[PDB]
């Protein structure tokens, strides 16, 4: 609780970051979800149910692997990969989904809806709903259905309805808008399983609480394998769930640097990026007061990235607060930098990462050069790259 | 003292009718045509005009309004064009409130936007994604610049939240029938108005996707105002004469003796 | 041990299952590999290296999951899934590959070759070779390259060369033939990383020794979760590696039924199957004396299955021995049965299995109906279904 | 007392030459044509004929032989057709051995195949996928039905395994593969006086002559199949050229 927001969902004071910038039509169900979560987060039977699924279904704990063959590309620093790529469904998304799906059942909801960009949250949600016998509808931007088609097919096999969103940029922000519209209309029976650490209270806190396990495990593992706390912990930042998940356990370790890496696309100078902290500014978007990419009038600027999971012009409010506090540094990584790292990891360690995660790996390599020989850097390897194989093969001229 | 929109509702209630509240988005189909359209609403008997601020990600707008706001943004519409629209409405003898999502207001500056809206003759602000829980700055700016604050209530609203939302509102409370976009063609609306009347004497405007004289008349039996949006946009797309005719039919609907 | 073959590779004495039916041209390298294995299997450095990789890289142990929503489809029996699907690369193949790849490096070999049908062994081999910096060439039948195309692209991204084999049936047996010819020509520098529990000595024993970890984990896990040894342990059977891996630790528990399920394709009566034990007979094929599908003159009959991994007319010699002894029963499962189970596992447990593994699940459902309420059945869930999503979506009309 | 092929190699060694050993697969392009081709080899001066048994998965066969055996199998060739081929060769005055992968022999019955091979006038068996380590049944059948047993050695063969393979062979040793062939023949000569045949993808007269300088036999197969595919006259011409090659 030291790092938690107030009862209104605000970080850093009464007007700060987060809150609930939603219509009154959603407030009954938002208050219903908030009350249900406050009740269940302190119920041992709930935590036991979540733990049992984490262990036996999802295969936790995920291991921590020292990628020694990266060292020479990282200034002889020691890169440790936190292997969320090995989870059921292939990403960290399943952690949050199991929690929220269990909560949906506890609340008596019969229908679950979700947004997805990379399709990993969509697949995770479909997975949990199949497991728990819930009806499932996934909203996905039309551009994303085409570039993450493996995940569309998986969702469909799992019994989910997939709705391709054609509005706006046809990517994650637009999928979120449609899912929101569904929830407004169907609040009585429908639970909205939100997939990142953004949105109105209680979502930033709840999503973060279910992703905390990553950091809790990593903090124990790194002390065991390296003999000490790391010099840095790093992750990629879409809306912010995998990053906040791994960071949280190290917040009160003052010697541990925390670095989030955001998608810079073609470059921050080009206007084709998703570098929210580098190029954005404070505003109200998708339920929260946080940073977003916006023009002089406050219109959302459409994001671009080769990574569908980082192609989002906003970011979660806890990250905005941590940025303002000076606790986390957030830095841009381009498409090219990320793909170089994607390729390097395949070639050197035999791990095919998600293109999202390759941004974190790319950032870690640069940080390694900065910190130098023997520095211990823990990297959240948020997911695997099966969905991205076609894109990557094309990038590297392998068909 | 009294709300800015108080005299309009008192005047309507004295003539045994509801207020006709007409929505158009600034910049559709372009900025000059939209201003001409809003002027036409004043001339055709709209008691209050909701000047819509086009937003890039309008979660509560229906398809008709969403396509129109997209088109306005492609045309290059700006937030200050909405302030110009309010001026033109005020000059024509009309009464304007602005409907906007919150971020354009934050970006402009809450105090500054309230100041400039009031300077243009604007009477208040309708805030579909701002709940009273987050409205501290807006409440202060609203009191300082003498602007009405129209929050929304929904059928799902709990007793506590409904009471708190009505208490926080000045001018009127917008009750709507849930899903995004103007209503198009159920006892939810009279029930919701009924719940607002049980805790307060503030006027209640009702939005239900109204498209015809008959629907406006049904709503005027129980509501103090009839809110129309989607159908006005559809009318304007066909032409300015079609808008004048529709507005005239709705103006007849709100009157009932 | 009690279950090992003699120094010539023969199981069961004088019947002679196994052995070495190879040309003299291969015997120098076969004897080289045999000697290197015997040396390294008792070297603590080697076992430490293998262990470190299994834990931190591959993510072992895999969990054991009670699939309670399957129970009503299995006579109210209790189906426990041994989750090899959650391993790095998505199957059991990685277990054997890390062992053999480490061994290749110990021997000073500079080039690794492998056959693949489903593409999982190919991907695992490529993975290990990336990790250890070995040149890699994978042989894959042309029909398999088409129906497991996701794995071809993964192999290529991992830096492996892939050679499409167009001879014979253009499936696993033909890939094996080509890899064999490569080894014959390039024995001095090349290690053959054989992916199943068949072939000449030492491969059946060595592959099984590296896969034994599955059963050893399962035996401990089931006693922990269920409070006793299972009533049965089951697996699908291609060449036999995942089956022998999970079975081995239960061989000396006399109350534990062991059932292998082989691919029956369109049905055993149709001549379009891979049901080696059901329809085959003893013979020498691919280096061993074991069972194979063969005609009256001893010509290999081409196998057929919807599953690329089980589409092999042979089977490993240790299985032939266990069948002869009456320790394991081997039963046919058709394409249709397997796909029904595929779909069921998706809908009930949110797990997308490999079509290979779906055969084992289908068999488990039938065995559950035989054994009845409360019977404890451990099923080896050998792989995940990423590679099969297109096939399955097409099967279920989901496009 | 002595091997079945011993008198052939002694007769060659007395005429200061190597034996020409010719391989054709039974049933290519069909069964009657293949027998007519094998007869042509006897007439064109092949000292020994290797009658190939087409196998469905021939691991050691190169592309030319593999495609021919595939074609023979499509045509419906049977193991008995090989025994008929051996008989036709023997009646024509030729000397035949059978080359086969092991499973067809197992299926037939090892003893029964030996018995029937011997009754057809067959002199022995070449076994590319049978090492002595697995050859217990074959050794017994070989001794009983008086058949030569030609095992293969390779450049990679260890000293111990080379010795064991040569010791287990009767008739000749098939040395299969730059300077590798003469070196391998040299290593067999150092432990035994058994004849050594060399197979090296021989295509021409000059190549057969080079091999005849050190080897007791020159084995040709791929080139004979290629010749037969063009025509039966082309096979005669090539076989006659190779016959001249071994006499230098
Ligand atoms: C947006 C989606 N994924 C984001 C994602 C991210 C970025 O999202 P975070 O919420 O910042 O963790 C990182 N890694 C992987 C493997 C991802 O799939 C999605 O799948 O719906
Ligand atoms: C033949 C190959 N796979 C076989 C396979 C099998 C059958 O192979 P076994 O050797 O019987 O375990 C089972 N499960 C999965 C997931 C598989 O991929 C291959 O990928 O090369």
């Amino acid at each position: 609780t030291s790092h938690d927001p107030d009862s209104g969902g605000h970080f850093g004071g009464p007007s700060g970051w987060g809150g609930r910038y939603v219509p009154e039509a959603l407030m009954a169900v938002i208050e219903e979800v908030t009350a249900a979560y406050q009740k269940e987060r302190v119920s041992q039977d709930f935590l036991d149910d979540l733990d049992r699924l984490q262990a036996n279904y999802a295969g936790r704990p995920s291991p921590l692997y020292e990628a020694t063959r990266l060292s020479q590309h990282a200034g002889s620093a020691r890169i440790f990969l936190k292997r969320e790529d090995l989870n059921h469904t292939g990403s960290h998304k399943i952690n949050n989904v199991l929690g929220q799906a269990l909560l949906a059942r506890r609340m008596g909801k019969t229908r679950v809806i979700a947004e997805t960009g990379a399709g990993q949250h969509g697949v995770a949600t479909a997975t949990a709903c199949a497991l728990l016998g819930l009806d499932c509808v996934i909203y996905m931007g039309g551009i994303d259905t085409a570039r993450q088609a493996l995940n569309v097919a998986r969702m469909r096999l799992l019994g989910a309805e997939v709705v391709a969103v054609q509005t706006g940029s046809k990517t994650l922000k637009d999928a979120i808008n449609e899912a929101f519209r569904d929830w407004v209309a169907n609040a009585d029976n429908t639970y909205y399983c939100f997939g990142t650490a953004a949105g109105p209270h209680p979502f930033p806190t709840m999503v973060r609480d279910f992703q905390r396990i990553i950091g809790m495990e990593a903090r124990v593992q790194i002390q065991g394998q390296a003999g000490r706390l790391p010099d840095a912990v790093v992750a990629c930042v879409g809306g912010g769930s995998n990053a906040i998940g791994i960071f949280h356990a190290f917040l009160d370790d003052p010697g541990v640097r925390l670095v989030g890496f955001e998608a810079a696309g073609d470059g921050v100078e080009t206007g084709r990026h998703a570098a929210t902290f580098t190029a954005g500014s404070p505003g109200a978007f998708h339920g929260s007061f946080s940073y977003l990419l916006q023009d002089e009038d406050g219109q959302t600027i459409e994001s671009h990235s080769i990574s569908a999971g980082l192609d989002y012009p906003g970011v979660g409010p806890e990250h905005a607060w941590l940025k303002e506090a000076g606790r986390v540094d957030y830095r841009p990584i381009t498409d090219s930098e990320a793909m170089d790292a994607f390729g390097l990891l395949c070639r050197m360690e035999g791990i095919i990462p998600a293109i999202e995660s390759a941004h974190a790996v790319a950032g870690a390599l640069k940080l390694g050069v900065e910190l130098g020989r023997g520095a211990v850097i823990v990297v959240n390897l948020s997911g695997r790259g099966d969905k991205d194989v076609e894109t990557a093969a094309k990038w590297f001229g392998l068909l | 003292e009294a709300s800015r929109l108080g005299p309009v509702f008192d005047s309507c209630r004295a003539n045994n009718r509801a207020a006709l509240i007409g929505y158009l988005p600034t910049g559709y189909p372009d900025v000059p045509a939209s201003v001409a359209a809003m002027t036409a609403l004043v001339e055709s008997g709209c008691d209050i005009i909701e000047v819509g601020v086009p937003y890039s990600d309008p979660g509560m707008d229906g398809p008709t309004i969403a396509r129109a706001t997209e088109a306005a943004l492609r045309g290059g519409v700006r937030v200050r064009d909405t302030l110009a629209a309010v001026e033109a409405i005020s000059i024509a003898g009309g009464r304007a409130v602005v409907m906007t999502y919150w971020n354009p207001v934050l970006r402009y500056g809450v105090d500054a936007f309230a100041r400039d809206l009031a300077a243009a003759g604007g009477l208040g602000l309708i805030t579909p994604d701002l709940i009273p829980d987050e409205a501290q700055q807006w409440l202060a700016a609203s009191e300082e610049h003498r602007l009405d604050r129209i929050f929304l209530v929904a059928p799902s609203s709990t007793p506590e939240r409904l009471a708190a939302t009505v208490e926080a509102s000045r001018g009127f409370v917008y009750a709507a029938s849930t899903m995004g976009v103007t209503g198009a063609r159920s006892q939810a609306a009279p029930e919701l108005v009924g719940r607002v009347k049980a805790v307060s004497d503030i006027p209640v405007g009702v939005g239900l996707g109204v498209r015809s004289r008959a629907q406006a008349a049904q709503i005027a039996q129980y509501a103090d105002g009839v809110i129309v949006g989607s159908a006005l946009v559809t009318a304007l797309t066909e032409g300015l004469p079609r808008l004048r005719a529709l507005t005239g039919e709705l103006a007849a609907g709100v009157r009932l003796g």
